[PDB]
């Protein structure tokens, strides 16, 4: 590939899958450095983003979170990591990062 | 890359020859068409009526 | 009377650079001159970023 | 290649015409030979060991004898020509990533369930054109199906231009955009591949495919970016390899099965043909009955495979040679 | 409704022996091949008639 | 790039008869002859509706 | 159909169910394949979108879900399938998916 | 981040104080002073005088 996406993996995976996976052996943990995990979140994130049904909420997903500080009494903490995705019909999609790529 | 190759088994031979596996397959087929005729044996062509 | 759109696609109408607008969110243009006044409501389709509102003429 | 028959086939090779059973001085050389009543026929082929003579054909008991030409056995390789859709855009969108999916059937195993798929992808930008879209493909599907690390060569992508929609060129993992100088081009062909062939261990087989495009949002809904049409096939697959295939089971009938088991305690068969060659080919089939009980029917048929110098002469006379032998009317290629 | 079947056969293949130099295999209902021991080809016809 | 609005303020941003929208609402009016366009954006200033976006001169 | 429609399929099996069947008795299970669920899922979605008058909040449904990683504290997961409907008056389409279609 | 949603709940922008000038009085005031990137990375904050 010259450009990465996640509509390009869980098309491959899930055809693939279809094919040659049982709806119940469809989790796929991928081998990768932390330069790829990092573009897995951003494709993620961007699906995601167009999920404009649904409103993501910080108590539910604690993106920005609260942390003991001195320079203020609510003094807060952002940010968040997709490190795995869902797709329909069994497919999961992990990541087991390696040192080695 | 050790422990990468520490990934993996080891199989013990008792050679240095080449060795060779047998594989199994699949067999529900579809047979292609190759093509169709009149009843006169002309060819079906795709812009042709029934 | 109803409301126009789910509030996840109204809590991305921003108010930003025409540059950094990508789909998934709607553009605002305040007026300067005038206070409370809008300029364009704007969408990108292809790239380009281009206006919801149809041009008026007299 | 194991094949179906009707409880026997043979086949002979007329690599030359000759007039008499004293001219098979060659190897291949061949003559067919019928009584002046016309009651029997059958042919004396020069073996490499010697001389040879085809059972007899009794010429009242003939099914069909019919002449086949190379063209007919040149398998037609299977393009599909792809495009943009005028109705999302005839234009690529600037921000959407345009994959394409061709997925493979009857790849290494026998069956349809024996699925495989191969990608092509390419985000597009804003002063992107057709010409260049389609460029990009090409190169991406070729990184992807015309490498040189895949051990099958699933498809061969080409490109057309405009100004010649005649002319095809090809991409390959090596062909870089800078080879690709014209700035008119209107869709991406995609061939199929003749497969590895081995005598007696490979059949010639294919891997045919669909190209299934993937959605783009365009005005905020999913829709195809493109469409697949098949168009009329340019390149074809000679037969050279299927006939040597046939003579490699037919010369196990009237000769050794055991053609390599146990190998230094072999017979070697010398078999005849080049399956470089483009053959065209004649199937008698007849049957033997028997007397008063045995009035079933021993069907037969036996081939001749001559060879082809565009123009289907070697076989009209080979044709022309059985026909005022045998009095049989065959028609001529 | 009404269907039929056959299969014609010579008659040395009454003990035929085979020499298991690839493996012989069998179809099955699913649409995978598997690998059998039996040597004997009569064994791989009536399977496939049924 | 933050939102134009807050959300207790967009989520009033609503679509239908232009006599039953309050003074805490915003009118929107897709535009019939075109799919996918806007016709006008209003909100009631002094019990009239009155165009958020300014108007355009030659 | 052409284009399959959850609005004519609610429409279908709502007037059916009325007039051959007790509001107890009106659960309809679909056979059909792993593409046609995708087909369902996409379509209840697109319906719920519609659903303006209302609010999917991420902390009921969990569309984004919270999993531990090593990577980042606040590590997340992303994805969902509808495989349920539910029209008025009973009707409650539920969904069967078979590897024979 | 407008794929999200920061909810006063979670976050406590507007906290509740008790007073004398109501019985639903509200606190409000909130500071970022710590960065969560990806991959471990974490950037917290030590004020120092001396800068």
């Amino acid at each position: 590939y010259n450009t990465f996406s996640l509509k390009l993996l869980e098309d491959a995976l899930y055809e693939l899958s279809a094919s040659k996976l049982a709806m119940d052996d469809r989790l796929f943990v991928i081998k990768t450095g932390e330069r790829g995990a990092i573009q897995f979140h951003k494709e993620v994130l961007k699906t995601v983003s167009g999920w404009t049904t649904f409103v993501l909420d910080n108590n539910s997903t604690r993106v920005v979170e609260k942390v003991q500080s001195r320079l203020h009494s609510n003094a807060l903490s952002a940010g968040f990591q997709f490190v795995e995705y869902k797709a329909p019909n069994g497919v999961r999609v992990r990541l087991d990062v390696d040192p080695f790529y | 890359l050790d422990t990468f190759l520490n990934s993996f088994p080891t199989r013990e031979f008792e050679d240095d020859n080449e060795y060779y596996w047998d594989v199994i397959g699949s067999s529900r087929r579809n047979i292609p068409l190759v093509e169709a005729r009149d009843e006169n044996g002309v060819v079906v062509a795709a812009n042709a009526a029934n | 009377m109803k409301r126009v759109l789910n509030l996840g696609n109204l809590s991305r109408i921003v108010e930003g650079d025409p540059n950094e607008i990508t789909d998934d969110e709607i553009l605002v243009i305040k007026d300067k001159i005038i206070e409370g006044k809008i300029i364009d409501i704007q969408k990108r389709v292809d790239g380009k970023l281009v206006s919801l509102i149809t041009e008026k003429y007299t | 290649m194991v094949i179906s028959i009707n409880q026997v086939r043979q086949l002979y090779v007329a690599k030359a015409l000759k007039a008499n059973t004293a001219a098979l001085t060659t190897a291949g050389d061949i003559v067919p030979k019928a009584d002046t009543a016309k009651t029997t026929l059958y042919f004396q082929s020069m073996s490499p060991a010697g001389i040879v003579a085809s059972d007899k054909i009794n010429l009242k008991h003939v099914l069909y004898a019919k002449a086949t030409p190379s063209e007919a056995l040149a398998h037609k390789l299977v393009r599909y020509s792809v495009t943009l859709d005028a109705d999302v855009s005839a234009t690529p969108v600037a921000g959407q990533n345009y994959i394409l999916r061709l997925a493979f059937r009857q790849y290494i195993g026998l069956s349809e369930e024996d699925q495989y798929f191969k990608y092509g992808e390419v985000i597009a930008r804003s002063g992107m054109t057709a010409s260049d879209f389609y460029k990009k493909m090409a190169i991406s599907l070729a990184k992807n199906l015309e490498n040189k690390t895949e051990s099958t060569p699933l498809v061969n992508i080409y490109l057309i231009s405009a100004a010649a929609a005649s002319t095809d060129v090809p991409v390959t993992s090596a062909t870089k955009e800078s080879d690709l100088t014209a700035t008119d081009y209107n869709q991406i062909i995609i061939e199929e591949t003749e497969q590895p062939w081995v005598l007696g261990m490979m059949p010639q087989a294919f891997i045919p495919f669909t190209p299934q495009f993937l959605t783009i949002t365009v005005d905020g809904e999913d829709r195809l970016w493109g469409v697949a049409t098949v168009v009329t096939p340019t390149k074809t697959v000679p037969d050279g390899h299927l006939i040597a295939d046939l003579e490699y089971f037919c010369m196990g009938a009237r000769g050794d099965i055991y053609r390599g088991m146990g190998y230094p305690n072999i017979i070697k068969t010398t078999y005849l043909v080049d399956p470089g060659a483009v053959y065209d080919v004649l199937d008698i089939h007849y049957f033997y009955t028997g007397s008063n009980e045995s009035v079933q029917k021993s069907e037969k048929t036996i081939t001749l495979v001559a060879v082809d110098d565009g123009s289907h002469t070697a076989m009209n006379a080979l044709i022309g040679a059985i026909n005022t032998a045998s009095g049989l009317t065959i028609a001529t290629l | 409704t009404t269907i039929r079947i056959q299969h014609k056969v010579a008659g040395n293949k009454l003990n035929k022996k085979l020499a298991m130099g690839i493996p012989m295999v069998r179809n099955l209902e699913s649409g995978k091949q598997v690998k059998d021991t039996a040597n004997m080809w009569m064994h791989y016809v009536d399977w496939e008639v049924e």
